[PDB]
RNA sequence: CCUACGGGCAGGCGCCGAGGGUAGGGCCCGUGACUGGGGCGAAGUCGUAACAAGGUAGCUGUACCGGAAGGUGCGGCUGGAU
RNA sequence: UUGGAGAGUUUGAUCCUGGCUCAGGGUGAACGCUGGCGGCGUGCCUAAGACAUGCAAGUCGUGCGGGCCGCGGGUCCGUGGUCAGCGGCGGACGGGUGAGUAACGCGUGGGUGACCUACCCGGAAGAGGGGGACAACCCGGGGAAACUCGGGCUAAUCCCCCAUGUGGACCCGCCCCUUGGGGUGUGUCCAAAGGGCUUUGCCCGCUUCCGGAUGGGCCCGCGUCCCAUCAGCUAGUUGGUGGGGUAAUGGCCCACCAAGGCGACGACGGGUAGCCGGUCUGAGAGGAUGGCCGGCCACAGGGGCACUGAGACACGGGCCCCACUCCUACGGGAGGCAGCAGUUAGGAAUCUUCCGCAAUGGGCGCAAGCCUGACGGAGCGACGCCGCUUGGAGGAAGAAGCCCUUCGGGGUGUAAACUCCUGAACCCGGGACGAAACCCCCGACGAGGGGACUGACGGUACCGGGGUAAUAGCGCCGGCCAACUCCGUGCCAGCAGCCGCGGUAAUACGGAGGGCGCGAGCGUUACCCGGAUUCACUGGGCGUAAAGGGCGUGUAGGCGGCCUGGGGCGUCCCAUGUGA
């Protein structure tokens, strides 16, 4: 399928994910279809998560499936509150 | 779009095919000047209706044969044998360039 | 090829294994490369004090 | 590491008194006051006309030796200036100044920059709260450059702070003395310090 | 020194067999049909032609023939049957 | 042999085919008794052709000659002193 | 308008020309002398030479039937596990390397009415009745092993037939369309698989079809290195008809027909090279370059081939030829590190046979969970950049030693000594972020709320407390170019990037003192750009410096007078898409 997940950027002991819609079989840090927000697990900032919720639902509509730990950072971003 | 080009038929000697000589100007990347380059296309003529002299349009088309990727769009103008002779002599002129 | 042996006095003989580097000797035509002292069977200059890295000579106490 | 060697000779070569020593610099025991001629066996000789190259070297070394800074870190700063907006000398001087260790000695907590580092280093300084033991820290407008509380009560800093009650220091700076805290209010206009150095010349040394 | 990559292979052998088999079958029948319609013999060619068309399409179902192939195999089949019969005529079945 | 029997599988023949072999060519690199000049050295031998009217103005294309630089013919150029 | 420096050297002297040379930046570097720390990078550029051992791709009992062991305990049935098998889906991703390739390979923009797409999503319909095989297992024969042949048994989501036909496929006709696009009428043809629980209902599954999305296949325009001392190339060649083949166009393949296609706008040939995003340099224009990261391509010991499949002509799948290698019981058989480590060879030279699935991501699975040398980290290497250290304040008209000395003194030098202040290291205690999902609860398995588990790195970072004055090296000092004196040597030994130094007063050799430049680094060699307006578009030239063709005639080509009009190709403007 086409998927929705965490493409690590940043650097050693400095994680910094981009949440991306990528082709399931792309490499993790690879060419993505579209960037839709980021995420910093170390939490060291005002906003360590923005999530284009309008987009994230498009992809969700049109088929995409998020990871486990990407579903949450979309729950946490209120993408499911109906 | 399907690329369309404009050129002269310089060879009718194939069956259901003609050679259309497209030209272009484009200024030279470094030296500035506008310069000319031309190219031959094997163009598809299902009705063997185009002739020498015929200045025509051809269109990027689904592949007909190895080397024919264009069908002749429309006649634009007949009788520019003055062109055919341009090319033709250049070709002829080559016999002298051997050793 | 043929290579210059820099420094005062050398322990080089036939069969001595040697490392070379670029750089001629203006005055010896044909010598266009230099032997690196202190590498393989070419030893450094015993007793240099000044500019030693260039003559492969270790530092004295 | 940094320069860490005979330090009087620097002035003696550079021809001017650079106040690298803190206290001694004002006594007539100061190297310069006793011998105002260059280091070594040949200082006493009738010096020859210095080449344009000579000229600009010394002038840079001067400006450098002043902050006792490594040629790299010096160069980078110059480069940081050459990129940056405005007039290069300003920004070079300006940037140079915003180095904590300097900013520590500026607000006087130390007698030498050379001593001010050791402080900055050994953790005895801080900025807007948190401790900062890196001398290269780029101090920026707004910063509160306290003394480490657990260093307020120290002989070496006691002495230094006290000779600072009524000292006027920098149109670009402030000092709640006695509380041992200061403020970086702005990067200097050139006016704001008159270090014995034509910094235009430094630009020119690098543009070679 | 091993795998169930072998397993995956063992199957290929057997699957292969099924394919090749069903595939030749087509050719025999399909062409037998083109044969008849040549010497047509109209009615029969159409009888056979169907038993082809079913097998062609029954391949189509699985991993044997691809869909468009069955389609391809079909188009060319019918055209041959018809145009052959059309040089004598006429059909005693369909289609069509 | 299966039957699923107007069929399938085995199996047989053919095309093409990795390559192998036979023959003959094209290019390129390496090398070779011997050989031709070339650069360099220089501390030698022979003369002194060119730079002065360079001691026969010089240079020249060509041809013939001579230990060597060179010479001479024929024509040309002045980039020749007087 | 954020951008532009030059110098040495042809002479007795000059100006000009012109080459050589240096200072600048750079690197996957390597060599020397020296070497304390930390972080982030980075590290076989050579033999796409050869490789021992291990490890790199599997998983599902919620598809099926069995074997061995065990927990329930009346041959049996349950439950668990475990071993293979049959059946799945994965294995075509991920990882590696740069051999080949001057090509639609790549880049850029486009075409596809000539196309495909597993798992995902949306939606329309649906799953009735039979029938059969093959392993595992049992039985025999072969071997040292690799294993294997024969015979009989049986389940299934394995196979096959009939039925149903929303639908879809195909021939013919017709309407819209206009390359094979969409609709339709007649004929014809094709579907299916069950499993589990809480068992009048869910859920994972299965089937035909439409659309989406996603990844592709194929096609065309423009760009893409050196040699013309490679000038002529071409028989599947170029076009056509018919077929075969494919997902699909196509001489991709075949038969026949025609005589065509290509080339100085450089065909053909030879040489070199994976291409771009970028990178280095440069005032810019340019030049150079493709390591790391990202995108595409190509290969998987050398070759050919196809099988299975949605997709491979498949690195750790198959067949066959070659080459090498091993194994052994001498009969026979086994291998493919350009995966991670690692060995060897080669080389100037490039690392641990580490740790873990905690994260992230991938495969299977309802889930639990299993696998994951992808990956997260750790290890080694000053390889690069960056940060930190070897202390700080005081301290003589100034010790000893050593250097010079006009013999009075000058120098190293506040340097040392010595004084006090701090406190890298080490000791001690505390000790993370990275981890909240999957799950369980309630809600409805949704929204939502609630609870819980889990850390390789790592007892590390860092917080706190106690605490020691604690590594310096290297180049250079004639001019360019910043830094000068003694001694020894005597055209020797040696130096040398260029000019040039040495023939007993050498700032140029060697040591010394002193000095300049950098500093856990400094220097060297190699290469790239720069200086080089020294291939000159920007931005050069040709009387004598290098350079006008011996002169005509002329093909192609480049260029072209005054006026008016059409077109609007160059050119110019705006919008818009693309420029990851
Ligand atoms: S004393 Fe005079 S010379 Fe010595 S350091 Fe202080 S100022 Fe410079
Ligand atoms: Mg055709
Ligand atoms: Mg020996
Ligand atoms: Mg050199
Ligand atoms: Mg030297
Ligand atoms: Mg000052
Ligand atoms: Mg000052
Ligand atoms: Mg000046
Ligand atoms: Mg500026
Ligand atoms: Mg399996
Ligand atoms: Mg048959
Ligand atoms: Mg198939
Ligand atoms: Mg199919
Ligand atoms: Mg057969
Ligand atoms: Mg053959
Ligand atoms: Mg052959
Ligand atoms: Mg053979
Ligand atoms: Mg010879
Ligand atoms: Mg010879
Ligand atoms: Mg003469
Ligand atoms: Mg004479
Ligand atoms: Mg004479
Ligand atoms: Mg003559
Ligand atoms: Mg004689
Ligand atoms: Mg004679
Ligand atoms: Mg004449
Ligand atoms: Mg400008
Ligand atoms: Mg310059
Ligand atoms: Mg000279
Ligand atoms: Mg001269
Ligand atoms: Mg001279
Ligand atoms: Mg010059
Ligand atoms: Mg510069
Ligand atoms: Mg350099
Ligand atoms: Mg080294
Ligand atoms: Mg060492
Ligand atoms: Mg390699
Ligand atoms: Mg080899
Ligand atoms: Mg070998
Ligand atoms: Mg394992
Ligand atoms: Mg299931
Ligand atoms: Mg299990
Ligand atoms: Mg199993
Ligand atoms: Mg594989
Ligand atoms: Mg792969
Ligand atoms: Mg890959
Ligand atoms: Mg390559
Ligand atoms: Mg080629
Ligand atoms: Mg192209
Ligand atoms: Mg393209
Ligand atoms: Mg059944
Ligand atoms: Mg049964
Ligand atoms: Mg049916
Ligand atoms: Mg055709
Ligand atoms: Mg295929
Ligand atoms: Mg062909
Ligand atoms: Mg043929
Ligand atoms: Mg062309
Ligand atoms: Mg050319
Ligand atoms: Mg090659
Ligand atoms: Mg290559
Ligand atoms: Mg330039
Ligand atoms: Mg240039
Ligand atoms: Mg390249
Ligand atoms: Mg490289
Ligand atoms: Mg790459
Ligand atoms: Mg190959
Ligand atoms: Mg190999
Ligand atoms: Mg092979
Ligand atoms: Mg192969
Ligand atoms: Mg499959
Ligand atoms: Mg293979
Ligand atoms: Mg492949
Ligand atoms: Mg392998
Ligand atoms: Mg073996
Ligand atoms: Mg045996
Ligand atoms: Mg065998
Ligand atoms: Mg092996
Ligand atoms: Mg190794
Ligand atoms: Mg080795
Ligand atoms: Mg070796
Ligand atoms: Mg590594
Ligand atoms: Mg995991
Ligand atoms: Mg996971
Ligand atoms: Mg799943
Ligand atoms: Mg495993
Ligand atoms: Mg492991
Ligand atoms: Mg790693
Ligand atoms: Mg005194
Ligand atoms: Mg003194
Ligand atoms: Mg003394
Ligand atoms: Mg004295
Ligand atoms: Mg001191
Ligand atoms: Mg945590
Ligand atoms: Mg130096
Ligand atoms: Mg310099
Ligand atoms: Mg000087
Ligand atoms: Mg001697
Ligand atoms: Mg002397
Ligand atoms: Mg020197
Ligand atoms: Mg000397
Ligand atoms: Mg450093
Ligand atoms: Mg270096
Ligand atoms: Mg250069
Ligand atoms: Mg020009
Ligand atoms: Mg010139
Ligand atoms: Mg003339
Ligand atoms: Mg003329
Ligand atoms: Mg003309
Ligand atoms: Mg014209
Ligand atoms: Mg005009
Ligand atoms: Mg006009
Ligand atoms: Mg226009
Ligand atoms: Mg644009």
């Amino acid at each position: 399928m086409v998927k929705i997940r965490l493409a690590r950027f940043g650097s050693k002991h400095n994680p910094h994910y981009r949440i991306v819609v990528t082709d399931a079989r792309r490499k993790r840090d690879g060419k993505y279809i579209e960037k839709i927000g980021y995420y910093d697990p170390r939490k060291t900032t005002p906003d360590w998560l923005k999530v284009d919720v309008e987009r994230a639902r498009y992809w969700l509509s049109v088929g995409a499936q998020p990871t486990d730990t990407a579903r949450r950072l979309l729950r946490q971003a209120g993408v499911f509150r109906q | 779009p399907k690329k369309v080009l404009t050129g002269v038929v310089v060879s009718d000697k194939m069956q259901k095919t003609v050679t259309v000589l497209v030209e272009r100007q484009f200024p030279h990347p470094l030296y500035g000047k506008v310069i000319k380059r031309s190219k031959k296309y094997l163009a598809h003529d299902p009705e063997e209706k185009y002739k020498l002299g015929d200045v025509v349009e051809i269109i990027e088309s689904r592949p007909i044969s190895k080397r024919k990727r264009f069908r002749v769009l429309r006649l634009v103008e007949s009788g520019r044998m003055d062109l055919v002779e341009k090319y033709l002599i250049r070709r002829q002129n080559y016999e002298s360039l051997s050793k | 090829v043929t290579a210059y042996i820099p420094g005062e006095g050398h322990n080089l003989q036939e069969h001595s294994v040697v490392l070379i580097r670029g750089g001629r000797v203006k005055d010896l035509p044909g010598v266009r490369y230099h032997i690196v002292r202190g590498v393989y069977d070419a030893a450094g200059v015993k007793d240099r004090k000044k500019s030693r890295s260039k003559y492969g000579t270790k530092k004295p106490k | 590491g940094r320069y860490i060697g005979p330090v009087c000779r620097l002035c003696r070569r550079e021809g001017v008194k650079l106040y690298l020593k803190g206290e001694r610099c004002y006594s007539p025991k100061c190297a310069m006051e006793r011998r105002p001629y260059p280091p070594g066996q040949h200082g006493q000789k009738r010096a020859r006309r210095p080449s344009d190259y000579a000229v600009r070297l010394r002038e840079k070394q001067k400006l450098r030796r002043i902050y006792g800074i490594s040629e790299r870190q010096f160069r980078n700063l110059f480069e940081e200036a050459s990129k940056k907006k405005g007039v290069t000398g300003s920004v070079f001087l300006g940037l140079l100044e915003s180095r904590l260790d300097n900013v520590v000695y500026r607000l006087g907590f130390a007698v030498s920059r050379r001593q001010a580092r050791q402080l900055v280093r050994h953790g005895h300084i801080t900025v807007n709260g948190r401790r900062v033991d890196l001398p290269s820290y780029r101090v920026r407008p707004g910063d509160e450059i306290a003394v480490a509380e657990k260093s307020r009560n120290l002989e070496l800093i006691r002495q230094n702070l006290e000779a600072m009650k009524g000292r006027k220091v920098g149109p670009w700076l402030s000092l709640d003395v006695e509380g041992m805290k200061g403020k970086f209010l702005r990067l200097p206009d050139r006016e704001d310090l008159a270090l014995p150095v034509n910094e235009q010349l430094v630009i020119e040394f690098y543009s070679r | 020194r091993n795998l169930s990559a072998l397993k995956r292979h063992r199957q290929s052998l057997k699957r292969r067999l099924r394919n090749k088999a069903k595939k030749s079958a087509i050719k025999t029948l399909s062409k037998k049909a083109i044969q008849l319609a040549q010497e047509g013999k109209a009615e029969e060619a159409l009888k056979i032609m169907r038993k082809a068309e079913s097998l062609i399409d029954k391949a189509a179902k699985g991993s044997t023939l691809h869909k468009n192939a069955a389609a391809r195999r079909k188009s060319r089949l019918m055209r041959k049957v018809r145009q052959l019969l059309e040089a004598a005529g006429a059909p005693l079945i369909g289609g069509g």
